[PDB]
RNA sequence: GCUGACUGGGGCCUGUAGAGCACUGAUAGGGCUAGGGGGCCCACCAGCCUACCAAACCCUGUCAAACUCCGAAGGGUCCCAGGUGGAGCCUGGGAGUGAGGGCGCGAGCGAUAACGUCCGCGUCCGAGCGCGGGAACAACCGAGACCGCCAGCUAAGGCCCCCAAGUCUGGGCUAAGUGGUAAAGGAUGUGGCGCCGCGAAGACAGCCAGUCGAGUGGCGCCGCGCCGAAAAUGAUCGGGGCUUAAGCCCAGCGCCGAAGCUGCGGGUCUGG
RNA sequence: UCGCCUCCUAAAAGGUAACGGAGGCGCCCAAAGGUCCCCUCAGGCGGGACGGAAAUCCGCCGGAGAGCGCAAGGGUAGAAG
RNA sequence: UCGAUCAACGGAUAAAAGUUACCCCGGGGAUAACAGGCUGAUCUCCCCCGAGCGUCCACAGCGGCGGGGAGGUUUGGCACCUCGAUGUCGGCUCGUCGCAUCCUGGGGCUGAAGAAGGUCCCAAGGGUUGGGCUGUUCGCCCAUUAAAGCGGCACGCGAGCU
RNA sequence: UCCCCCGUGCCCAUAGCGGCGUGGAACCACCCGUUCCCAUUCCGAACACGGAAGUGAAACGCGCCAGCGCCGAUGGUACUGGGCGGGCGACCGCCUGGGAGAGUAGGUCGGUGCGGGGG
């Protein structure tokens, strides 16, 4: 996962945006810039990576920094992304978002119903250097009746649990 | 020619208006008496050479000049600074 | 047949639409919208037929999320009055919409199906209408 | 400074009072009317305020 | 007798636009869950369950003139500068008006109807039905008409003929006379950008699949056009008539063009 | 419908119309007044003979959602209670 | 210091209700009824969507919930010319126009065997009757008919009549 | 000038909640009393007076911690002074000045004035 960023130094955002580049910044502790990148190559990407995934960004000075992503401001209407945020990471630990894996599916059938994936992704601390591809679920019981919430994941190392922990992550109810 | 027939509202009503507010704003100079808020509450509180009166009106208790104060939690002072 | 159960006031001004939406305007649970591509109010009758469509179409099948909610009230004096004599009597109500708002959504079911049932509701609807899917409409970190 | 000379070239009836006025201020009372000015923040501050009926050139 | 409008810098005052859900209410989906309904089931009163009604609480989503944790642009005001203006302030004489109208923007009413109706800020007509544009046309565009000229430069808008000035240049679209005024919605109408399927594991379409020997399909952005389009005296874009335009989009040069501006003479009023 | 008060409409000074939205007034208090000195609410969760789901009692938690004669708004416990 | 629902609340007298189609004057298109106009809610017509109807089968014939238009003949909304006058239903007489066509001429679908329908498409050239009832418009009815169309023309037409 | 405590202002939650450690020599409290002053709708609880055995348990002071609370950029948007455009309308768009609110990074378990007592 890598793009091609540019630095951005006081062109109007509307120019870059008329002309299929996507302005932003970067920032961390430490950097802040004001860069862009092409829209295209970096929704091929972001089409996967998203904010679960490093990107790596090369600068024009050759340059390729570690990021995640912290946020896509959309114009409402022409839904699409006006300005996008970059995280630099180093290695203080620092929080996200981790993709999970909905194995099989529900027994709750007979009565219409269907799954309801309240959270495809969970908050969790982890180290730079420590990053997880995804977690783990166990989806088979699941009936029109009973859900599950809390830490019943299986949670591996430099992991830390960043939620309640006791919050609903996926419930099966009825038709419409 | 077929008049259609309306109702009424019990409705149309409003009080007079009571002009409320600051009258005299930060660095007017001002005369002993001259009142500088009409209010309906302490919106402001009385500071340095400012009296208050029955129905809250603020006014200058001597001849100076204004200056304001937002104190946070304590609220908002007028004060008048005197020129001698 | 959709509305509130309490309101604060009986009627309320006409007001404007000024342009977007504000909010909502991101997908956040099935994993098909019905977005707008204009302004409007839509009425709790146009509201009710469109998601019935929906239903009838993949019968009693999946999930359907109704996204605007219709809280004004529409005012409207009697038939063949004239001008005056205080405000209108309450008619209906309405949700009021802006170009990128997602009104409809849906789960557990076919792209085939979705795409469909959804255009049908597009049709019972006074707007323009246009479907979408979950694309970096995940405002996490 | 280096003064200005301002044209009146745009019409202002039709336009606010304040703008009227503002001409009058610096002093353009016909069209085509040309005149030379401090450079100072006044002056400039209501030139600004007619940018639209006025061609601005610098002295 | 320089204090005016307007402007610059500083200082107060403010609760709209926008946004937000902390209060007041409204609200979608999920979890948890006081009561209540109701099934299990008994009066020893407990007890278990509920793809039912339903507080608070939690997660995720919203709405509001009479909601606001938040809050612009602007607006009002005082000070200090500029500002000699058919500015200001003061005292007195004379009035007319006290019936408004349109347009733009912001609200209410109305049906997000009306050459509707009611306020607010602005502007013009009124009194500028004097002048140029708009075919014609109070108030849309241009522009404030003391008088004269067989002089000149421009404004809006124009440069194929009526009709002044380009049948001007360079690049595209469009084939409907679209232009020459209508919507949901329909379409293998055109053109231009995109990104994937998947092709000597040689069926995309055609006759037994071999021959056939290549290009095939599917979405997504954008421009122009087609149908959707029926009303009553004779039609028509102002008219003739316009098709690599005399249409439309993008570039540029020159010209035409008012009572605007200049030139030249004259008049009058103010100040010097 | 006709005077007066509160809120909105009212476009962040003031002011702003309509047979626009929606409520109050034509009283009251000899203490519900002056001053001095004290005191701090509503809720919620326990716990307690008669005792409801708030009678009175105890303990935690509770910056204000209580209260301030009466409509609304403003204000207010560092009191106006 | 007192006596006011002087509350029509800046408070005409201390003291006051009706009617006029028997009516008069002065004014107003400042303001209604007729007509036109703007508007098109209502109204008439047509279209989009395709839940379902149709033994079977979304459209032969049909279309739930909803959606978008046209026309300007209804009832209205507004109050713009007209109150120093725009005679204001219907009838007759005379017409002329529109097509959204009631006959007649073409035509495609058909749940079209034939015959006869249904439905939509093209098409006003020409036609579109005589009576009973009501002032009627319109309508119902009688007997016919190829048919017995619907509208506009100031609800066409009173310096043409009634 | 440097500590620590005692008063007393200012900034106005980056001062807070909640946790965790500390401090009694001095301050301060809690404490010992209820004769006396003074008190309780009943209570020496509170207020008040006379004290000094005991404790830093409570309260107060000082440290650490970010779970909650509070603060919070930059960038980009919204909205808009003023200038101008498209649409039949709902509304949309370009210029030039101004520029949020939410949110991301991040920050915060306070700072300071005067006077006193103690090294």
């Amino acid at each position: 996962y890598r793009l091609k960023a540019y630095y951005r130094e006081g062109e109007k955002p509307s120019a870059l945006r008329r002309a299929g580049k996507l302005p932003g910044v970067m920032y961390n502790r430490h950097l802040n810039r004001k860069v862009y990148v092409d829209l295209v190559e970096f929704d091929k990407v972001f089409r996967q990576a998203s904010i679960h995934h490093v990107i790596v960004l090369e600068l024009p000075d050759g340059q390729s920094l570690p990021t995640l992503v912290r946020q896509v401001n959309l114009d409402k209407r022409r839904r699409r992304p006006e300005h996008v945020d970059f995280f630099v990471l180093s290695d203080e630990p620092v929080e996200m978002y981790v993709p999970l894996r909905f194995v099989g599916t529900p027994a709750g059938v007979r009565a219409g119903g269907v799954l309801q994936e309240i959270h495809r992704d969970i908050l969790v601390k982890v180290s730079p250097r420590n990053i997880p591809e995804f977690i783990e679920v166990d989806v088979s019981g699941l009936e029109i009746g009973d859900s599950l919430h809390a830490s019943d994941l299986k949670l591996p190392p430099g992991v830390e649990l960043a939620v309640s922990p006791e919050e609903t992550i996926a419930a099966v109810v009825p038709p419409e | 020619a077929h008049k259609k027939g309306l109702g009424s509202t019990r409705n149309g009503r409003d009080s007079q208006a009571k002009r409320l507010g600051v009258k005299r704003y930060e660095g007017q100079v001002v005369r002993a008496g001259n009142i500088l808020v009409r209010q309906r509450g302490t919106r402001f509180k009385p500071g340095k050479n400012v009296g208050m009166g029955r129905d809250f009106t603020l006014f200058a208790l001597v001849d100076g000049v204004v200056e304001f104060q937002d104190r946070g939690r304590l609220g908002r002072y007028v004060h008048v600074r005197p020129l001698a | 047949m959709l509305m509130p159960r309490r309101m604060k006031y009986r009627k309320q001004q006409r007001g404007r639409l000024k342009g977007a939406t504000k909010g909502g305007d991101y997908v956040a649970f099935g994993d098909y919208g019905l977005v707008a591509l204009e302004p409007a109010w839509i009425t709790a009758q146009q509201i009710e037929a469109a998601r019935v469509a929906m239903v009838r179409h993949f019968r009693r099948g999946g999930k359907i999320f109704i996204r605007i909610f219709p809280d004004k009230p529409y005012t409207k004096k009697p038939l063949e009055v004239r001008m005056g004599k205080g405000k209108g009597n309450v008619e209906g109500y309405v949700a009021v919409v802006k170009p990128g708002r997602v009104m409809f959504e849906v789960a557990g079911v076919t792209e085939e199906q979705a795409m469909e049932a959804l255009r049908i509701a597009g049709h019972k609807l006074p707007i323009k209408t246009k479907i979408v899917r979950r694309d970096a409409y995940d405002e996490a970190q | 400074m280096p003064r200005l000379k301002v044209k009146l070239v745009k019409s202002p009836i039709g336009y606010p009072k304040d703008q009227k006025a503002a001409l009058k201020a610096l002093g353009l009372r016909r069209l085509q009317q040309e005149r030379v000015l401090e450079d100072t923040p006044a002056i400039r501050g209501n030139v600004e305020k007619v940018a639209h009926l006025v061609r601005v050139e610098v002295v």
